[PDB]
C-alpha cells in the first residue's frame, strides 16, 4: 500500500436556516441556500464575471477549512489514481448480521 | 410644492428628444463647398456587414432593434423611417445535387414543384432550362448540355403526364425567386433564393445581382404592342401555356397595368388559341383551360433588361438581365 | 416524454463548475435518464426577464 | 414604430380561462381600433358571429377584409397584449386552430371566417360576459376545396 | 457549443439544457427495554450498603442501555449509506460498454 | 419497455418479480426482504442457459 | 369573540376569517400630431431672419 | 361654509424593490412589501406583543 | 470520523432523563418520622380543576 493512511475531515459542515432564510420560510414556502451568496452576486456586486476560482469558496460549503485527521485504511495506486480499500464485515459480524 | 402630477416634466422631454428628429433630405448646396461633412452624412447609407469583433459589431450597428442596421450605435438612432428600406426575406431549399446543375447564373428565377409525399426532407426546384427539359440553336442545344438523362427530372414529377392533361400543372408549381447563394455539395445541395425583397447579394465583397432570362423566351409585351404616361415601375410576368404541341413557358415585361395586361395577353395568344381549339382539341370538361399567368416582381422602367450571353461548355446562349429587381410573387390567373 | 416537472428557468446566480457535465447530454436526453429536464434552443437560451 | 396594443379587461379572468387563452398565444385576432389602448368588446368576432342572431358568411367576409389584424403575445390576469399586422414587416405566427390543417413553407396562407363549428373558433370569457372568436387560417389551396365542398 | 460546417446541414443555434435533481429521505430506529425494578431502585435512594451496591448496578445498567442505543444509531447510519450506494451501483457488464 | 437508462436504474434499485427463497428446504416466493441481497441478470435478457 | 350562555346552545368555538383582495390595473393613452415642416425646421440651423 | 380650506400631503409615497426584495424576486417569484419590517417583527424583535 | 450524526451523549443526557422516572410505589413507612413531604408525593391525587387565570392554569397542570 502506497500510503497505508489517508487524511480527512473530523466534523460535519453545518447548515443554519436563520435570517433572511427564516423570513422567506415564514412568508413563502421557500428557503434559499447561501442566501448571502445569492445576495452578494445579485445586489451587492452585479456586472461581475464568473470564474471557477472566484466561485470555489462559495461551492465549498463543506469540508473547506475543517480540522484534519488521519484515517486508517489501505491505499492502492492504479495508473494516476490513488484509491482506498475497505471492508466492514467485522462491523457486521460483531453484531451477528449478514454483510 | 406638490410633485407635478404623476407625469414628470424634463423626463419626457429626454425620451421624446430621441423620437423627434426625422432623417435628412433637402440639404442646401454651395458650389464653393461642393463636398462637405454635411453632404457626406446625407449620402452615406450604412452597409450591414462586419468583421466579427464584439467592438467592431457595435461600430457597424448590427445589434440594433430596428430591422435594418443604423450605424454609429446609438448615434443617429431612432429615425426608423428612412426610405422605407425593407430587408430581403431569404428562403432555403434542400435539393438533389444531380437535379440542379451547379453552373447557374446566380440570379435566375426559380420554381418549386410541390411534392405529394408527406413528411419529406428534400425539395424539387427547377430553373427555366430544367423546366424546358422536363416539359420537353436555342434552348434545345444548351439545356441538353446542362441536363442530360432527362429521366432524373421526370422522376421528381411522377404525375406530369396526368397534370398537363387535366391542365392543373401550374398550381403545383410556386415561383420562389432569383438565386442568391448556392453551396455546392456532393449529395444534397443547399440553395438560397430571395422571396419578396430587394434581390441583393450576400457575398462579402458586394456585387450587383441581376435576374437573367433566356432571350428565346423573354418577350417584351410593350414593344410588340407598338398620349400615354411614363410611370416609374415595370413588372415581369410568367405564362404557362397549354398548347397543342405541349406546355410552354414565356416571360413578359410591360408597365401598363393588370387589367390591361390580361387583355393584351389574350390578343397576343389569339393565333395560338384558335389553332389548338381547331386542330386537336375542340372541347371537354377539364381540358377547357388554356394557361395561367403570375407576376414575378417589379423593376425600374426606362432601363434594365440588357442582353448578354451565357457562356458554358464552349457554347453560348443569348440571355437578358434585369437590374434592381424587387421580387414579389402573386398567384396564377387563368387566361382564356 | 415527461419533459419537466420541477424545472424552473428563472435567472439565478449560477455557480461555475470546472467538472465537465457536457458528456452525457443528448444521449441521456434522447433515451431518457433524468426525471425532469428542459431543452432551450435558440432565443430561449437567454435569461428570462424578472 | 409602436405596434403594441394593450387590451384591458373590466374584471379579472379565472385561473381556467388563462389556460384556455394561453394555448392560443400565437394566432391572429382582428382588431376594431388601431389605437394603443383598447376595450375587450372590440377584438373578438362576437359582433359578427354571435349567439343571438343568425351568422352570415358574406358578412364576416366583408369585416375581415376591412378590419385590422393582430397577433397575441402575452395574457395576464387582467390584460391582453397584441401586435398589429402592418405592411413591410415580417411576423412569426403559430397555428393553434382546433380543426388541424398542415402548413407548408413558401405557401400562401388565407384568413377565412370560421366555417366549422363555433366551439372550435371560440374561447368563452364568462368573467367579462363576452366570447372572443378567432378567424381560421388555412393554406389557400386547402381553403378553396373546403369552400366549394361545404357550398 | 457547436461546429460550423460547409455542408448544407441546417445549423443548431446556441443550446442549453436544464436539469433538476431531488432529495431522498431515510429513517432509522431501534428499541430498548428497561426493567421496572431497575428504574424504581434508580429513582429511590438506598439506606443500606446492599441497596447501594444494587444502586450502582442499576445506574451501570441504564448507562449501558443508552450506550447500546447510540451505537445502534451509528451502525445504522453507516448501513444506510452503504445500502444507498449499493442501490445506485449499476452492474459492471452493463457499465463497461455503456460508458 | 420503458427507456434503457430507466431499466438500468430499476435493475439494481428495485427488486425483480417474485424471486426465490434462500436457506429453506424448498424455495418459496418472498414478500418481505430483510436479509434479501440478491440480483438476477436473466430477467434483463429473457434468456436461460 | 363570542358570548357565554346558560341555555342549551352548542358552543361556538373560536372563529377567524381570512379574506383576500386583489389589485386592478388601468391604462391610459393620448395621441398628438406634429407636422413634418415643424419636425424638419427644428433641426436645421436657420440663416435668415 | 365652516372652514373653506384643508391641509394635505404634496408628494406621493414611493415604493421600490431594492435589496432582499430584489433577490427574492429573482430566486423566488414573490415579492414582499416592507421586507425590512417583516424581518424586524420575525427575527429581530420576536416574542413581542403587537 | 468525528463524533456522530446522532450523538448518544447529547440525546441520552437530556431527553432520556425526563422519560425515565416511573410512578412511585411501595415507599417505606418510618415510625419515627411518621409523615414527610415524601409520603405526600405517594398519596397525592392530583385532581384536575382550575381557576380561570393564566398564572393559575399553569400551576394546576
Amino acid at each position: 500500500e502506497a500510503d497505508n493512511q489517508i487524511m480527512g475531515p473530523s466534523s460535519y459542515a453545518s447548515f443554519v436556516v436563520r435570517g433572511e432564510n427564516l423570513v422567506t420560510a415564514v412568508s413563502y414556502g421557500r428557503v434559499m441556500r447561501t442566501f448571502e451568496h445569492f445576495m452578494a452576486r445579485i445586489v451587492d456586486s452585479p456586472e461581475k464575471a464568473g470564474s471557477t476560482k472566484s466561485d470555489l469558496p462559495a461551492v465549498a460549503a463543506g469540508v473547506e477549512d475543517q480540522p484534519r485527521v488521519p484515517i486508517s485504511a489501505a491505499v492502492i495506486k492504479l495508473g494516476n489514481h490513488a484509491v482506498a480499500v475497505e471492508s466492514l464485515q467485522k462491523m457486521y459480524n460483531d453484531t451477528q448480521s449478514p454483510y | 410644492m406638490k410633485v407635478q402630477g404623476s407625469v414628470d416634466r424634463r423626463r419626457l422631454q429626454r425620451r421624446i428628444a430621441g423620437l423627434l428628429p426625422p432623417p435628412a433630405r433637402r440639404l442646401n448646396i454651395s458650389r464653393g463647398s461642393e463636398f462637405t461633412r454635411d453632404v457626406r452624412g446625407l449620402v452615406e447609407e450604412h452597409a450591414q456587414a462586419s468583421s466579427l469583433s464584439a467592438a467592431a459589431v457595435w461600430r457597424a450597428g448590427l445589434l440594433a432593434p430596428g430591422e435594418v442596421a443604423v450605424a454609429g450605435g446609438g448615434s443617429g438612432g431612432g429615425s426608423f423611417s428612412w426610405s422605407g428600406w425593407r430587408p430581403p426575406v431569404f428562403g432555403d431549399f434542400l435539393i438533389h445535387a444531380s437535379s440542379f446543375n451547379n453552373a447557374e447564373a446566380t440570379g435566375t428565377p426559380l420554381f418549386q414543384f410541390k411534392q405529394s409525399d408527406p413528411f419529406s426532407g428534400v425539395d424539387a426546384v427547377f430553373t427555366p432550362l430544367s423546366l424546358f427539359i422536363l416539359m420537353n440553336g436555342g434552348l434545345t442545344r444548351m439545356a441538353n448540355l446542362l441536363y442530360d438523362s432527362p429521366a432524373t427530372l421526370a422522376d421528381l414529377v411522377p404525375d406530369f403526364g396526368r397534370l398537363v392533361a387535366d391542365r392543373r400543372f401550374h398550381n403545383f408549381i410556386t415561383p420562389v425567386g432569383p438565386l442568391v447563394e448556392n453551396i455546392k455539395s456532393t449529395y444534397l445541395n443547399k440553395i438560397t433564393t430571395v422571396v419578396h425583397g430587394p434581390v441583393v447579394s450576400k457575398a462579402i465583397p458586394r456585387s450587383t445581382v441581376k435576374v437573367t432570362v433566356p432571350q428565346e423566351a423573354f418577350v417584351d409585351l410593350d414593344a410588340w404592342l407598338s398620349l400615354q404616361p411614363c410611370p416609374a415601375d415595370a413588372r415581369l410576368y410568367v405564362a404557362l401555356t397549354y398548347e397543342e404541341a405541349g406546355p410552354r413557358f414565356t416571360f413578359f415585361q410591360s408597365s401598363r397595368g393588370h387589367c390591361q395586361i390580361m387583355n393584351i395577353l389574350r390578343i397576343y395568344y389569339s393565333p395560338s388559341i384558335m389553332h389548338r381549339y381547331a386542330v386537336v382539341q375542340p372541347l371537354h370538361i377539364e381540358e377547357l383551360t388554356f394557361g395561367a399567368v403570375a407576376c414575378l416582381g417589379t423593376f425600374s422602367a426606362t432601363d434594365g433588361w440588357r442582353r448578354s450571353a451565357f457562356n458554358y461548355r464552349g457554347s453560348s446562349l443569348p440571355v437578358v438581365e434585369i437590374d434592381s429587381f424587387y421580387s414579389n410573387v402573386s398567384d396564377w390567373e387563368v387566361i382564356l | 416524454m415527461a419533459s419537466n416537472e420541477g424545472v424552473e428557468n428563472r435567472p439565478f446566480p449560477y455557480l461555475t463548475v470546472d467538472a465537465d457535465l457536457l458528456s452525457n447530454l443528448r444521449q441521456s436526453a434522447a433515451e431518457g435518464l433524468f426525471h425532469s429536464f428542459d431543452l432551450l434552443v435558440g432565443k430561449d437560451a437567454r435569461e428570462a426577464g424578472i | 414604430m409602436d405596434l403594441k396594443v394593450v387590451v384591458s379587461l373590466s374584471s379579472r379572468l379565472y385561473t381556467d380561462e388563462i389556460a384556455k387563452m394561453q394555448q392560443r398565444i400565437g394566432c391572429i385576432l382582428p382588431l376594431a381600433s388601431t389605437h394603443g389602448t383598447q376595450n375587450v368588446q372590440g377584438l373578438g368576432l362576437g359582433q359578427v358571429y354571435s349567439l343571438e342572431t343568425v351568422p352570415d358568411y358574406v358578412s364576416m367576409y366583408n369585416y375581415l377584409s376591412d378590419c385590422t389584424l393582430a397577433v397575441l403575445d402575452e395574457v395576464s390576469v387582467d390584460s391582453l397584449i397584441l401586435t398589429k399586422i402592418v405592411p413591410g414587416q415580417t411576423y412569426a405566427i403559430k397555428n393553434k386552430y382546433q380543426p388541424f390543417f398542415q402548413w407548408h413553407g413558401t405557401g400562401s396562407l388565407s384568413v377565412m371566417p370560421p366555417v366549422f363549428g363555433r366551439e372550435h373558433a371560440t374561447v368563452k370569457l364568462e368573467s367579462n360576459d363576452v366570447d372572443i372568436v378567432f378567424p381560421m387560417v388555412l393554406p389557400t389551396p386547402i381553403a378553396e376545396e373546403v369552400l366549394q365542398k361545404i357550398l | 457549443p457547436t461546429i460550423a460546417h460547409g455542408d448544407g446541414r441546417r445549423p443548431s443555434k446556441q443550446r442549453t439544457f436544464i436539469v433538476v435533481k431531488n432529495c431522498h429521505k431515510h429513517h432509522i430506529s431501534t428499541e430498548m427495554e428497561l426493567s421496572m425494578l431497575d428504574l424504581e431502585i434508580l429513582h429511590s435512594i438506598p439506606e443500606t450498603p446492599v441497596e447501594y451496591a444494587e444502586y450502582v448496578g442499576a445506574v451501570k445498567t441504564v448507562a449501558s442501555a443508552l450506550q447500546f442505543g447510540v451505537d445502534a444509531l451509528e451502525r445504522g447510519l453507516i448501513n444506510t449509506v452503504l445500502s444507498v450506494k449499493l442501490r445506485h451501483a449499476p452492474p459492471m457488464f452493463i457499465l463497461q460498454t455503456l460508458a | 419497455n420503458r427507456g434503457l437508462y430507466n431499466m438500468v436504474n430499476e435493475y439494481s434499485q428495485r427488486l425483480g418479480g417474485h424471486p426465490a427463497t434462500s436457506n429453506t428446504e424448498v424455495q418459496f416466493v418472498v414478500i418481505a426482504g430483510t436479509d434479501v441481497f440478491l440480483e438476477q441478470p436473466c430477467s434483463f435478457l429473457q434468456e436461460a442457459f
